[PDB]
């Protein structure tokens, strides 16, 4: 669910 | 050898929060204290079920701090609420605008405001907080966060207003619910599902965008 805090590299 | 009763306010016999191999957290009794290598492990016996040996930043106080005790990178564990106990970083310390709420940065990646009585201090942190964090992409975001604080970058953004928001590696059309304090509540449109945002983070375009050009 969570897509944190930065984005996918 | 190596046996303790003791270790500083570390106390066998003790109550005492353990952390999982499921990574949740959990309430128990310190059984044993051992030096063992270069450091001490703290034995574990768990309320409802099993033992462990763990680490000193593998373990939490079974009590609330007093809030003038934590600081912005310290060391927590959490009420995650999406409940079960989970680690994190502590990202903003009370005051009147974030409702006196503590930010939690959870391991995972999560993001929520929680009150006083909802977090616990690890009891034997890592002196550079996020080494422990399994995650690369968290211990490097953690790092940065924290070394950079109190310079936070934040997009002003509007209930309604759209944007694009990330997702695991799509960009997504946004928008808007709402505003609490460094989080915004963000609707994904395709997919109908919600998520809290740190305003800071560049998964929001318009600061994704804003790192990009500067940078």
């Amino acid at each position: 669910s969570t897509g944190g805090k930065a984005p996918r590299k | 050898g190596g046996e303790l009763s003791k270790d500083g306010d570390l106390i066998v016999s003790m109550r005492i929060l353990g952390k999982k191999r499921t990574k949740t957290w959990h309430k128990g009794t310190l059984i044993a204290i051992q030096t063992v290598g270069p450091g001490k492990k703290y034995k574990v016996k768990f309320d409802n079920k099993g033992k462990s040996l763990l680490s000193g930043n593998h373990i939490a106080y079974d009590y609330h701090p007093p809030a003038d005790k934590l600081y912005v990178g310290s060391r927590v564990v959490a009420k995650y609420k999406d409940v079960w106990l989970y680690a994190g970083i502590v990202a903003e310390t009370p005051n009147v605008k974030n409702k006196l709420r503590f930010l939690i940065f959870f391991d995972d990646g999560y993001a929520s405001y929680v009150t006083q009585s909802e977090l616990y201090p690890i009891c034997r942190p890592l002196k550079k907080t996020w080494e422990d964090i399994e995650d690369i992409s968290c211990r490097d975001f953690i790092e940065e966060y924290v070394t950079a604080y109190p310079n936070r970058p934040m997009v002003l953004l509007k209930s309604g207003q759209l944007i694009k928001t990330e997702w695991e590696g799509t960009w997504w059309k946004s928008r808007v619910e709402e505003v609490d304090g460094s989080l915004v509540r963000i609707l994904f449109l395709d997919d109908k599902r919600c998520e809290w945002i740190y305003r800071g983070s560049t998964r929001l375009e318009p600061m994704f965008s804003m790192k990009t050009s500067s940078a």
